[PDB]
């Protein structure tokens, strides 16, 4: 069936922004194009129906622009509620055809991650196997990259990878990395090291864990 | 009967359009002038590309006439695609249903048709359209999501419509589900709040409608035809609607709640493709607070005369009652092919006597089925089956017959009087036509005369005639005459008063006046308001002595008045009417000086007396009874006397006897109200002295539930006179009810049984019919048929099971009639598929419930005779007689008092065998 | 001798008439001053006058047309005459009565047209692959019955505009199965296909040439095309004498009256034929369907008799509207039609088994009754219909015309004929009621005496307020010692007590009841025996008391109904012989039965008595014991010969039987066979 | 006022069939069509079919053929669509939605949450991870606990009894082919640090035990 592709799937905007979203139609659909919003707890409310038009309740903010092939959902001056995941469907012939959504992003000052390293402890420290978690927290433009060292080699397998929604009140993304390792594994390197390269700053942050004792 | 019939307002709309096939009033709460709304279904519109799109047109009653459409919709066909119709307007008939509540009103096209959203099939969804504020929004509600012949594709919804008094519209859509039909009910507020043009199929919350049910009622029609009104138990109005196809085209009237679709009651009509259903019609005829359904039946055959059967049309009233069952009545048309039911209107309250009134048509009948209108005025009782009036057709026919009384609309009253007024359409002449009523007027008149009595001794004024002594005496009338709504002010009555009645033939002239000389008098009269009886004294005097040829008789003054028709005054003009039974005119007369003493004046001592035959009451079932009389007055003559037979008020008079010559052939007389269930015989002014009458009274009653100890006549003679005016009351005993005769008997279908039968064989596991042989049915009865039945009674049933070891009648099944439960012994099933009496038994006893005014208990029993049985037995074959027998005994009459009579009796049923 | 007439105010000879034609006047001077007056007959003739003058007149029937009954309709000649008098003129005088009678006659060999008006839904395919060949077959079994056949043909499929056909989404609105990939003509309201002709090859040809369209409401619009067959003369082409069936076929229901309102269609069908040129309907698109009615009277007008054949899915319906179309016929089709033919067979020897009478626009101011003589010599009374006729007998009715009154001036003519049948008996009525003097003499004021003056049959009436012979007395001023013997001789009542006594005669008064009546005023109009307290039961009117009761009612209130259509069972035999039918209700003489027609009999003695009787009667002669005659049991079917019964699995009662001089029958009894019965019948006496 | 109530979250083995419920309030549902939409975890909008009530009429998506077998019963307004031997790509959050007219499906459910995976229900346990490391703990202080082990799906994290709320980071569990991996991190003033209460509070409904680690020590 005709393929719907929205090729913008991150929008980042302040409050009161023209948000043009746009999304292009495989095959030419006669303008059978719905716009829903689904807010992150995942409720999807339809917006607008055939190219242009408003559904009972919603807002005059959404302007409904769109023909042929090229549409456009013209989000008039932004509000909180307004932040959400924006998909396009094509209504026209049979199987219905979605688009990827694109989730609209609140805009912050970018802000350096707080990135804090926790080696094994307790009941951690012994399962007869172990986990070390690397926790980074609360920084602007989201993506980042990550990765951990063990005497300068780097790792793949053990490790699983995890991230937060942008926080409201504070705006800022955080994520998790936590680390998998059996006795044998944890045992055979004496230190350990948390690496993240960010947008903020070119020299990456390192967070660093040896263990050492007497 | 106050329709003014003179001078109606004559509506047109284009020729072709149909004009006038839906009618109604427009009450407007902004502007003072009130309008009419004429359907147009075929009318061409300005809407482009559309034909025939029809429309609702406005008009005015006062001042500046003719009429202007109300523009809903200007717009043509939208378009699905590029030259791709996504609707269909021509031939919609818009305006095909026309209602109106307040400042709102709702107009139907349900022709019109629809692309699907998908396919291209092209639908009669029909569609409505609710105007108020300024605000115009599209209703259609049978335009969904699920569109077929199965769904509503083809509902054409708006077919019929009403509104409730609360808030919400109740639309009849015909053709829904295969034509099984359907209701569906929106709150108008809904409708105008959750109107968006983008969207075709509407979602409307707290919609009420029915569903899909059983394909045998397809093609029912159910919506056909609707109305609105309270029904089940109180509060919101409860929803009726004609379904006229349904039970194979004998057409049902359904009633579903207001608040769910679950529904109450059903009626059904008579007799096939009568269209009962094809009006319907709620009010509350007899004004007990209780909605009464009226169904019109117009295609209904009656069975006159000769029994030739014949279309006269039929209409139903389903009067309301508290205990959920409702009391109806039948009315027929009065001629043959008028389709007498064909529109049923409430009018309400006509005439303000406090009764709501209804307006029922035949458009196709009355000379030149031109098309008439009768009128029915509401009672106590109920819908006055006699018609008050009769309007009748105006334009006589050019293609169509105009079909005069097709559409019709009532109970809105159109111009400021207190009175309703009614439109009726006629579209067939694309016209309407609306009847205005008058203000109705109720007038009392009264009469009185000085003394009571006539002497030419009683002489007293004197005169310019002559030389005067002359018995004279004073008469004054008078009228008092008020009524609802407007009545301009002072009306004028022509009253004329003659003294006589048995008189002015000619010849000998009873009395005269003390003035004028006449036995005629006029008065020119002018009353008003509604108070203040206005009088007028006038004395009269006698004939004296000589010259008069007398008489017994009274002389019977009499007074009559009519109302000024050109001395009356309106906008335009409109004469106010008496009212319908409020007699015009009055009598009165005194007695003869004759008898009594010399005073002219006495105290007769007046006797009644009574005597039964036997008096058996039948419990109710059709009871003849009569009764001897002897009235005698022991005393002198009693003046204006008069029989006053005091009755139970659930009895029929059936006639004055005329047949044993003790009796009276006399003038009797029926009274129903002032509360009287008394009959009056008339006795004579001038009755005698010592004088003896003997009557008899036959009459027919029922005495409905448990009142039945005794029955109680009350009789009393009653007079003029100034003492002893009035007989004793005087009771009459009746014997309460009566026995019955029942009776049970039976027999035996092959009565006989002849010699060997071919084919025949006996083993002791020979299964079935060869061996046991041919079957015998035995069928016994017990009936009670009399004037009493048996509230509980006892049978006693026995069969001839066996005659020794032997097995002889074998039982295969039993059956049952009635209100009776049955239990035997000795098992009957066997491996499956004297005679009787002092020997071994198969007897069953039975508890019958009741068999009830000529009814019965049948048990058939079918059994086969075993060979086992049939083997020869020592001697050959010889003569059996196989007995069964019944008895009976009735247990519990239904009264203590009186003799309760006891009931025996028993039956036997006997099967002769012979070789 | 003076007893009546004298009681009843005479004071004219056309009043002594009008009082009744038992009694007789006199006129010019026959016998002036002489003996009484009026007072009866042959009495007042024996006394002077009926020399000349003395004017009684009776009433009279004289027949104006017999001619015979005919025996062979075949041959030209048009005579028929099946009704034996054709026209008879009537004289009846004031309140008097006549009868008359009529012989109704089924020719033998008389012509039949059969038009075979059948639905082409799609559901009808299999039906025309079977019809096909019918058409000669059929011709060869009615050959058989009847010399002169011809047959016509026309289909239908309900009405071809607005949500009972198909508004045309697709391609298919000129093919209604596109989906079912099977080609069909598109819908048609009614299409006359075959004119009558006795040419049946073209029967087959044209039905050969015809193909099924499609219904979407499974109603149709059958009662059209059945209002179009009969009321189009022209086009169908029905003979004027002959026998005329409407061979009507369905598988479906039927479109009701006022159905058409859903399409749009307002106006009420008009009964006249609108089958055009092109043979298609040219008002189904416009006119809506007849009612059932209105069918009813034009089958009874043009003269056609209606054969329903249904499928057994509908048979109950078409039935109970069989039975709302008086004299309709119905019959179970197979679902292909194979046994059309011979129900349509069937049909006929149906049909031409009953004579019905009707009676059409007979004046209100008169009232019939009948008695029917049609089996043997057996006469059913108050029956104007029989039924059971083996084709070519010939019944009888005798009618009693009784007049109220004598109404007014004009000669009115009306119409007995039998129900679809072409001959009809027309009865003429004349009124007589004059005096013979009555155009002779005028009063011209005064001709007798000096005063107000009248005079006829050379006595006089005075005018307005005047009395006795010669015209005097006019403010009763005159004559007040003349009273003498009022009512009785020197008697206590002077004139019924409602009026005064002047001039030896009296004037009546009364209440504001209006009218009254009498010589001494002794009668009045108000006070009749009633039943519910209505007049006389409403359904009578009252003079002296006495009631003189409505078109079809008797009783002396009244309420006793002359309807005999109200006692009817199982297709005739009225209160199912089994009672006597009494005011329109069966009073059950004594089975132990009850209910209206005495039809629900819960107990009951057996058939074998009965049976044994009729088959003594026809195979034995009768014999038993009471009841000495020749015949007239009538009995279920043809009793053919078996030498065996047996257990078939079907509906079958084996009952023996003895009787008198010792016979032993057997004999087994089938019921249920194609809407017959089946007797077996043993061979020989046996015994 | 128009109300898509859904059945809750429907965790089952592979292979077999679970059913979920949506009832329809405020508008008439036989008259309208149902749409079904299925969402994978991160991903996108993936249309199943619509069924209409009343003729019961149902077409699916193709690339779910033989999966969604779609009921409506029409007498309490509640669409119903079974999944016949869910496979874990199934895992998936199912929305009904109300069809309005042109291309557009008006007002959704809540959507009903199934969750394709294996074995048995295991309890967590929280390791009351501290630094161990760093200088002084400067001022603030990030500190938190792991938790795996955890199937349970929902479970709940929290600092000194919902007293201290700002400040408390708690990531989404990930699938470990069994059971769980969640993380929960905390920074709050070094002005308090470890004179002070502060308890990790796990709780996992499945286990009916609430689990409460404060960590002295490093
Ligand atoms: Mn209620
Ligand atoms: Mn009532
Ligand atoms: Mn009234
Ligand atoms: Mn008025
Ligand atoms: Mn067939």
């Amino acid at each position: 069936d005709i393929q719907m592709t929205q090729t913008t799937s991150s929008l980042s905007a302040s409050l009161g922004d023209r948000v043009i979203i746009s999304c292009r139609a495989s095959q030419d659909i006669s303008n059978y194009l719905s716009w829903y919003q689904q807010k992150p707890d995942g409720t999807v409310k339809l917006l607008i129906f055939y190219t242009s038009k408003l559904h009972s309740g919603v807002p005059s903010r959404f302007s409904g622009s769109g023909s042929g092939t090229d549409y456009s959902l013209t989000i008039s001056n932004l509000d909180q509620e307004d932040i959400a995941t924006y998909f396009c469907q094509q209504g026209n012939t049979f199987p219905y055809t979605f688009g990827g959504g694109t989730k609209v992003e609140m805009r912050r000052a970018d802000a350096a991650p707080t990135v804090s390293i926790f080696p094994p402890s307790s009941e951690q420290l012994t399962s007869g196997g172990a986990s070390v978690v690397c926790f980074l927290n609360n920084f602007y433009p989201k993506d980042i990259n990550v990765k951990w060292k063990i005497d300068g080699s780097e790792r793949q397998n053990g490790v699983l990878n995890s991230w937060t929604d942008q926080d409201s009140k504070d705006s800022t993304y955080s994520m998790s990395s936590t680390l998998t390792l059996t006795k044998d594994e944890y045992e055979r390197h004496n230190s350990y090291t948390c690496e993240a390269t960010h947008k903020t700053s070119t020299s990456p942050i390192v967070k660093s864990f040896n263990r050492n004792e007497c | 009967f106050n329709l003014d019939v003179d001078s109606p307002a004559e509506y047109s709309g284009p020729e072709g359009s149909y004009f006038g096939f839906a009618v109604d009033f427009f009450v407007p709460s902004a502007s003072s002038r009130m309008f009419l709304l004429v359907g147009a279904p075929k009318a061409n519109t300005t809407q482009p590309g559309i034909v025939e799109g029809g429309q609702v047109l406005k008009c005015d009653w006062s001042s500046t006439r003719r009429c202007q459409p109300i523009e809903f919709d200007a717009t043509g066909n939208r378009d699905y695609a590029k030259d791709d119709p996504l609707e269909f307007k021509s031939h919609q008939w818009f305006g095909a249903s026309v209602r109106s509540k307040q400042d709102k009103i709702l107009a139907c096209a349900p022709l019109y048709h629809w692309r699907t959203e998908m396919k291209q099939e092209r639908e009669p969804v029909g569609t409505c359209f609710l105007q108020d504020g300024t605000k115009t929004v599209e209703y259609a509600p049978c335009r969904s999501q699920d569109i077929d012949a199965d769904g509503q594709g083809f509902c054409q919804g708006g077919f019929s419509i009403d509104f409730t008094k609360a808030d919400r519209v109740l639309l009849g859509g015909p053709g829904s589900f295969y034509w099984q039909g359907q209701l569906i009910s929106d709150q108008v507020a809904e409708i105008v709040s959750k109107y968006d043009p983008n969207v075709y199929s509407i979602k409307y919350n707290n919609q009420l409608a029915t569903r899909t049910a059983q394909a045998i009622f397809d093609d029912s029609y159910l919506g056909y035809s609707v109305a609105v009104g309270d029904f089940n138990g109180d509060g919101i109005d409860d929803f009726v609607s004609g379904v006229p196809r349904a039970a194979r085209t004998l057409g049902m009237v359904y009633i579903y709640d207001g608040k769910n679709m679950s529904s109450l009651y059903n009626f059904t009509g008579e007799q096939m493709a009568a269209y009962f259903g094809f009006s319907v019609a709620a009010t509350d005829i007899n004004g007990d607070d209780y909605a009464d359904v009226f169904i019109g039946a117009p295609l209904f055959m009656d069975r006159g005369s000769d029994g030739k059967l014949q279309e006269v049309g039929q209409v139903s009233v389903s009067l309301q009652r508290a205990s959920g069952d409702f009391q109806t009545t039948k009315l027929n048309g009065f001629e043959v092919f008028a389709r007498f039911g064909s529109a049923i209107a409430p009018l309400g309250d006509l005439d303000q006597d406090g009764f709501n009134d209804i307006a029922i048509a035949a458009p196709y009948g009355g000379e030149d089925k031109k098309g008439i209108v009768y009128i029915f005025n509401g009672r106590s009782t109920g819908l006055n089956a006699v018609p008050s009036q009769i309007l009748e057709g105006q334009w006589a026919a050019r293609s169509m017959p105009p079909s005069f009384g097709y559409s019709m609309k009532g109970a809105t009253d159109i111009d400021k009087n207190g009175y309703p007024d009614l439109i009726v359409g006629a579209f067939g002449v694309d016209r309407a036509i609306l009847y205005r009523a008058r203000p109705v007027i109720t007038v009392n008149a009264g009469l009185e005369v000085y003394p009571s009595i006539l002497n030419q001794d009683n002489k007293t004024c004197s005169l310019p005639g002559t030389a005067l002594k002359v018995s004279c005496f004073n008469v004054r009338f008078c009228l008092k005459a008020d009524g609802k709504g407007v009545l301009p002010r002072k009306l004028n009555f022509q009253v004329e008063l003659l003294l006589d009645k048995l008189k002015q033939k000619g010849a000998i002239r009873r009395a005269l006046f003390l003035y004028s000389r006449s036995p005629s008098h006029s008065k020119n009269m002018t009353i008003s308001r509604g108070g203040l009886m206005q009088c007028e004294e006038l004395i009269a005097y006698l004939r004296d002595e000589s010259e008069f040829r007398d008489k017994l008789t009274p002389i019977t003054i009499f007074m009559e008045y009519r109302l000024d028709y050109r001395t009356a005054a309106d906008t335009t003009g409109l004469q106010p009417i008496l009212n319908q039974f409020t007699p015009a005119n009055i009598s009165r007369q005194a007695h003869i000086l004759l008898d009594c003493g010399e005073d002219n004046v006495c105290k007769p001592k007046l006797e009644v007396s009574v005597d039964s035959d036997q008096k058996k009451i039948y419990i109710g079932d059709d009871n003849p009874l009569t009764l001897i009389v002897k009235a005698q007055n022991q005393g002198e003559g009693a003046y204006e006397a008069e029989l006053i037979v005091s009755i139970p008020l659930q009895a029929d008079f059936i006639g004055v006897v005329r047949n044993n010559e003790a009796l009276a052939r006399l003038s009797c007389a029926f009274k129903t109200e002032n509360q009287t269930r008394q009959v009056v015989c008339d006795l004579g002014n001038p009755m005698k002295a010592g004088t003896q009458l003997l009557a008899g009274l036959r009459f027919s009653v029922h005495q409905q539930s448990e009142m039945d100890t005794s029955v109680k006549f009350d009789l009393q003679i009653q007079s003029s006179n100034l003492f002893d005016k009035v007989s004793p009351v005087v009771s009459h005993k009746v014997d309460l009810a009566v026995l019955a005769a029942v009776e049970i008997r039976g027999v035996s279908s092959p009565d006989h049984v002849f010699l060997p039968i071919p084919n025949w064989e006996h083993k002791e596991n020979p299964e079935t019919e060869e061996d046991v042989g041919p079957v015998v049915q035995h069928i016994y009865e017990l009936r009670n048929n009399g004037p009493s039945s048996f509230s509980k009674a006892m049978l006693h049933l026995q069969w001839p099971y066996k005659y020794n070891n032997n097995t002889l009648l074998y039982i295969l099944h039993y059956d049952i009639d009635g209100p009776m439960n049955c239990t035997s012994d000795m098992e009957i099933n066997p491996l499956r598929i004297l005679g009787c009496g002092v020997a071994q038994c198969l007897k069953i006893v039975c508890q019958v419930g009741r068999l009830d005014r000529g009814k019965s208990a049948i048990l058939y029993v079918k059994s086969l005779l075993w060979t086992e049985t049939f083997m020869n037995k020592e001697n050959q074959n010889h003569s059996y007689s196989l007995k069964s027998s019944a008895s009976f005994n009735v247990i519990e009459f239904p009264y203590k008092n009186l003799p309760i009579e006891d009931i025996t009796n028993s039956t036997l049923v006997t099967t002769n065998v012979t070789w | 001798g003076p007893n009546i007439c004298t009681t009843r105010g005479v004071s004219s000879c056309q009043q002594c008439l009008a009082v009744s034609p038992m009694c007789a006047w006199c006129s010019d001077e026959a016998l002036p001053l002489g003996s009484p007056r009026c007072d009866l007959k042959e009495n007042l003739l024996k006394d002077n006058c009926a020399p000349e003058s003395i004017e009684f007149p009776v009433s009279e029937a004289r027949v104006l047309e017999d001619r015979p009954l005919s025996d062979k309709g075949s041959g030209d000649s048009s005579q028929v005459t099946q009704v034996s008098p054709q026209r008879i003129a009537l004289r009846l005088r004031p309140d008097d009565s006549k009868n008359f009678s009529i012989q109704v006659r089924q020719v033998e060999d008389y012509p039949v047209d059969i038009y075979y008006l059948m639905d082409l839904s799609y559901s009808m395919k299999d039906d025309l692959w079977s019809i096909q060949n019918l058409g000669t077959k059929l011709a060869t079994q009615m050959r058989k019955l009847t010399s002169n056949l011809r047959i016509g043909f026309g289909a239908f499929v309900d009405k071809p505009v607005s949500p009972y056909m198909y508004i045309s989404p697709p391609e298919a609105l000129e093919n209604p199965c596109y989906d079912m990939k099977t080609t069909c003509l598109p819908m048609f309201g009614y299409k006359h296909v075959l004119t009558l002709t006795d040419q049946v090859t073209r029967f087959n040809e044209e039905v050969k040439k015809q193909s099924v369209s499609r219904n979407r409401d499974a109603p149709e619009g059958g009662f059209d095309a059945i209002m179009q067959a009969t009321v189009c003369d022209e086009k169908i082409g029905w003979r004027n004498d002959a026998s005329h069936l409407l061979v009507f076929t369905t598988d479906a229901k039927t479109h009701i009256a006022l159905d058409g309102r859903l399409a749009g269609i307002v106006q009420p069908n008009d009964g006249q034929c609108h089958v055009g040129s092109d043979n298609h309907y040219s008002a189904s698109t416009t006119m809506d369907y007849p009612s059932l009615g209105l069918m009813t009277e034009k089958l009874s007008q043009k003269n056609i008799n209606l054969i329903f054949a249904v499928t057994e899915n509908v048979v109950n319906l078409y039935q109970n509207y069989s039975e709302l179309i008086p004299g309709t016929t119905v019959g179970v089709l197979s679902m292909d039609s194979s046994n059309v033919l011979q129900l349509i067979v069937d049909a006929y020897g149906k049909i031409r088994s009953k004579v019905e009478l009707e009676v059409r626009d007979l004046p209100e101011e008169l009232s019939l009754s009948f008695n029917a003589t049609c089996l043997n010599n057996e006469v059913i009374p108050g029956l104007k219909s029989c039924m059971g006729l083996k084709i070519g007998d010939t019944v009888s009715f005798s009618i009693e015309a009784k007049v109220r009154g004598c109404p007014q001036e004009k000669e009115k003519s009306f119409t007995i004929k039998p129900v679809g049948f072409k001959d009809s008996l027309i009865v003429q009525v004349t009124f007589d009621c004059d005096c013979a003097c009555q155009a002779q003499a005028e009063p011209n004021s005064h001709r007798c005496n000096n005063g107000n003056g009248t005079f006829e049959c050379g006595v006089c009436r005075c005018g307005p307020g005047w009395l006795g012979s010669q015209c005097e007395c006019s403010e009763e001023d005159y004559r007040p010692s003349q009273q003498d013997e009022c009512s009785p001789r020197e008697g206590q009542p002077v004139c019924s007590q409602r009026g005064e006594c002047l001039c030896g005669q009296c004037v009546c008064h009364s209440s504001d009841f209006g009218k009254i009546t009498g010589k001494y005023c002794e009668c009045d109009d108000f006070s009749c025996v009633r039943y519910k307290g209505e007049m006389c039961s409403g359904h009578g009117q009252c003079s002296c008391g006495d009631c003189l009761c409505d078109s079809d009612w008797t009783g002396y209130y009244c309420n006793c109904t002359t309807r005999t259509d109200t006692c009817m069972s199982s297709n005739g035999l009225l209160c199912s012989g089994r009672g006597k039918c009494e005011c329109g209700s069966c009073v059950c003489i004594q089975p132990g039965s009850y209910g209206d027609t005495c039809e629900k009999c819960p107990t009951c003695p057996d058939a074998c008595t009965f049976k044994k009787e009729c088959v003594e009667c026809k195979k034995f002669d009768r014999g038993a014991l009471h009841d000495e005659n020749t015949c007239n049991r009538y009995c279920r079917d043809e009793i053919e010969s078996v030498k065996e019964l047996k257990d078939t699995g079907k509906d079958a009662v084996n009952c023996t039987y003895k009787n008198e001089d010792d016979c032993v029958v057997r004999f087994q009894y089938y019921e249920d066979s194609s809407g017959k019965s089946i007797l077996y019948v043993v061979e020989e006496p046996e015994c | 006022q128009v109300q898509l109530q859904q059945s809750g979250a429907e965790l089952a083995e592979p292979g077999a069939s679970v059913k979920m419920s949506c009832k329809a309030s405020g508008y008439t549902f036989s008259s309208f069509w149902m749409h079904w939409v299925k969402q994978r975890p991160g991903q996108g909008l993936e249309w199943i079919g619509y069924i209409n009530p009343r003729s019961g009429y149902t077409e699916c998506n193709e690339i779910f053929r033989d999966k969604a077998t779609m009921t409506a019963d029409t007498s309490s307004s509640t669409a119903y669509m079974q999944l016949s031997g869910l496979t874990s790509e199934d895992s998936a959050v199912y929305y009904c939605a109300s069809f309005l007219g042109r291309g557009a499906m008006d007002y959704w459910g809540q959507g009903t949450s199934v969750t394709v995976s294996s074995a048995k229900t295991t309890a967590p346990s929280v390791y009351p991870l501290a630094p161990v490391c760093g200088d002084t703990t400067g001022s603030s202080v990030t500190l938190g606990c792991l938790v795996k082990g955890y199937f349970p799906e929902p479970v709940t994290l929290t600092w000194n009894s919902g007293s201290l709320s700002a400040g408390v980071h708690t990531f989404p569990a990930v699938l470990q082919s069994d059971l769980y991996t969640l993380s929960s991190s905390v920074t709050v003033t070094s002005s308090t640090w470890p004179s002070q209460s502060i308890t990790c509070n796990v709780a996992h409904p499945a286990s009916s035990t609430k689990v409460d680690k404060k960590i002295e020590p490093r």
